C-alpha cells in the first residue's frame, strides 16, 4: 500500500 | 499527548496542521472528473501528513492509521470542499481557480444529486455561521470516528468535544446553546457520511467504465470494494 | 413541541412498535434474507404509523413525510436491530424467535460485513450502557435528520425546532442520571457519533438490496418503492 | 405509491 509509505514521511 | 493538551492547545495545534489549498490545472464528462481526480490526489498526500499532524493520531497503530484514512478520506475532503464554498452560495469552490455550479454537474451522469447535497451542506454551515475553528474540529472527528467501530481514539474524540464545548464557551453561548448547536453540526456529520458513500459508489463506477484514477487514489478506493 | 422533555420521552415511548417475529423455522436452515425480507416488511408498516406519533412529523405535508422516510427506513429498522441485540454479545436478534451468529452471515454472500458492524454497533451500545429513552430519542432524530439536506419554499426550521427539541430532551435525560456537565455533552457526542456509522451500514446496505433486486430475493411491493428511492 | 397511502391511511 502506498498509504503505508506515505504515512512515514 | 493529546490528552495532556488544552482547549486553546488542541485548537492551535489543528490551526496549524492545516492542509493548503490547492489548485488545479489552468466542461464535459472527462474533462470535469480528470480535474478533480487530479486535484483530489494531490490534497489526499497532504492530508496524509495532515492526519499525522492531528493529536493522538500518532500513538495509533500504522495499520489503525492507514483504515481511518481508507474510511474517511473522502469525507475529509468533501468537508474541506464545503467548508471552502461557504462563502460562495450555488457554487462549489474546489479549488480558488476552479469555482462550478450544479449546471456543471449535469457534465457527469449522477454528480448533479451529489452536488446540490455539497452545496445544502456549504448552505447550512454559513447559515449557522460555522467557524473555522470548529471545522477544523469536525475534519478531526471524522478522521477517528468514521471507522473506529469497523477505546485511545474515544479518550480523543472526548477531549475534541470538551474542545468544540470550549470554543462555544467562548462567543457567549448559553449552556442550552451549547449542546444544541453541537448537536447541529455532529448530525450534518451524517449527512457528510452519506454523500461520501455516494460519492464512492460513483467512483467506483467510473473505475469500471475507465477518467485513469491515481494509484494512490485507486488504492483508497479499494478500501471500499 | 410545547411540551416537556419528560412529556417528550413519554410520546415517544407510547409511540413505540412491537417487536414483531419471523417465519423461521429451526429444523430449516437466499432462504436467510428471504426472513428478513418478510420481516422488514411488516416491520414497515408499524414504522410508518410510529413515525406518525412522533412529535412534529405529521405537521410536515405528505411529500415530505415520504421522502424522510424514503431516506432513513433502513437506518430506523437497523437501529432498532442494533437495540434489541444490545444484550446478546456476537449475536443478531431480529426476531424473538430470530437469533443470528457471525457464521450465518455468510448464507448471504457480502452480507458478513454488515452483521460486524452492526454487531460492533451493539456492543458500542452495550459499553455505554444506553437507555431506552436515549434509544427512543435517536430513532426520532434520524427520523427527522437523515433527509431535511436530500430536498413556495418550506422552512424546515421546524423540523430543527423539533430536533434541538429532541436535543434539550436527551441533555435532561442524562442530568437525572447524575452526570456532569462534562460528561453529558461527551455522551450526547458519542450517541450523535453513532448515527454517523449507522448511515454508513445503512448506505452499504441499502446498496446490497439493490443488488439483489437484478437477481433471486423478490422483494415486496412496499419495499421496491423504498428501495427505488436509493437510486 | 403504497408509502404516500398507508401515510394517507
Ligand atoms: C464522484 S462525485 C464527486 C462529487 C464532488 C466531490 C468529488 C471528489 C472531490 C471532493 C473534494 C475535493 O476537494 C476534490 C474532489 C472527488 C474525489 C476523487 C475523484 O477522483 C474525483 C472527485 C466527488
Ligand atoms: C442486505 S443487508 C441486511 C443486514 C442486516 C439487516 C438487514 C435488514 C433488516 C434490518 C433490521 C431489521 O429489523 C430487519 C431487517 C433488511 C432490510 C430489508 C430487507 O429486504 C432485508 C434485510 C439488511
Amino acid at each position: 500500500k502506498i498509504l503505508h509509505r506515505l504515512l512515514q514521511d | 499527548l493529546a490528552l495532556s493538551l488544552t482547549a486553546d492547545q488542541m485548537v492551535s495545534a489543528l490551526l496549524d496542521a492545516e492542509p493548503p489549498i490547492l489548485y488545479s490545472e489552468y466542461f464535459s464528462e472527462a474533462s470535469m472528473m480528470g480535474l478533480l481526480t487530479n486535484l483530489a490526489d494531490r490534497e489526499l498526500v497532504h492530508m496524509i501528513n495532515w492526519a499525522k499532524r492531528v493529536p493522538g493520531f500518532v500513538d495509533l497503530t500504522l495499520h489503525d492509521q492507514v483504515h481511518l484514512l481508507e474510511c474517511a478520506w473522502l469525507e475529509i475532503l468533501m468537508i474541506g470542499l464545503v467548508w471552502r464554498s461557504m462563502e460562495h452560495p450555488g457554487k462549489l469552490l474546489f479549488a480558488p481557480n476552479l469555482l462550478l455550479d450544479r449546471n456543471q454537474g449535469k457534465c457527469v451522469e449522477g454528480m448533479v444529486e451529489i452536488f446540490d447535497m455539497l452545496l445544502a451542506t456549504s448552505s447550512r454551515f454559513r447559515m449557522m455561521n460555522l467557524q473555522g475553528e470548529e471545522f477544523v474540529c469536525l475534519k478531526s472527528i471524522i478522521l477517528l470516528n468514521s471507522g473506529v467501530y469497523t477505546d485511545h481514539i474515544h479518550r480523543v474524540l472526548d477531549k475534541i468535544t470538551d474542545t468544540l464545548i470550549h470554543l462555544m464557551a467562548k462567543a457567549g453561548l448559553t449552556l442550552q446553546q451549547q449542546h444544541q448547536r453541537l448537536a447541529q453540526l455532529l448530525l450534518i456529520l451524517s449527512h457528510i457520511r452519506h454523500m461520501s458513500n455516494k460519492g464512492m459508489e460513483h467512483l467506483y463506477s467510473m473505475k469500471c467504465k475507465n477518467v485513469p484514477l491515481s494509484d494512490l487514489l485507486l488504492e483508497m478506493l479499494d478500501a471500499h470494494r
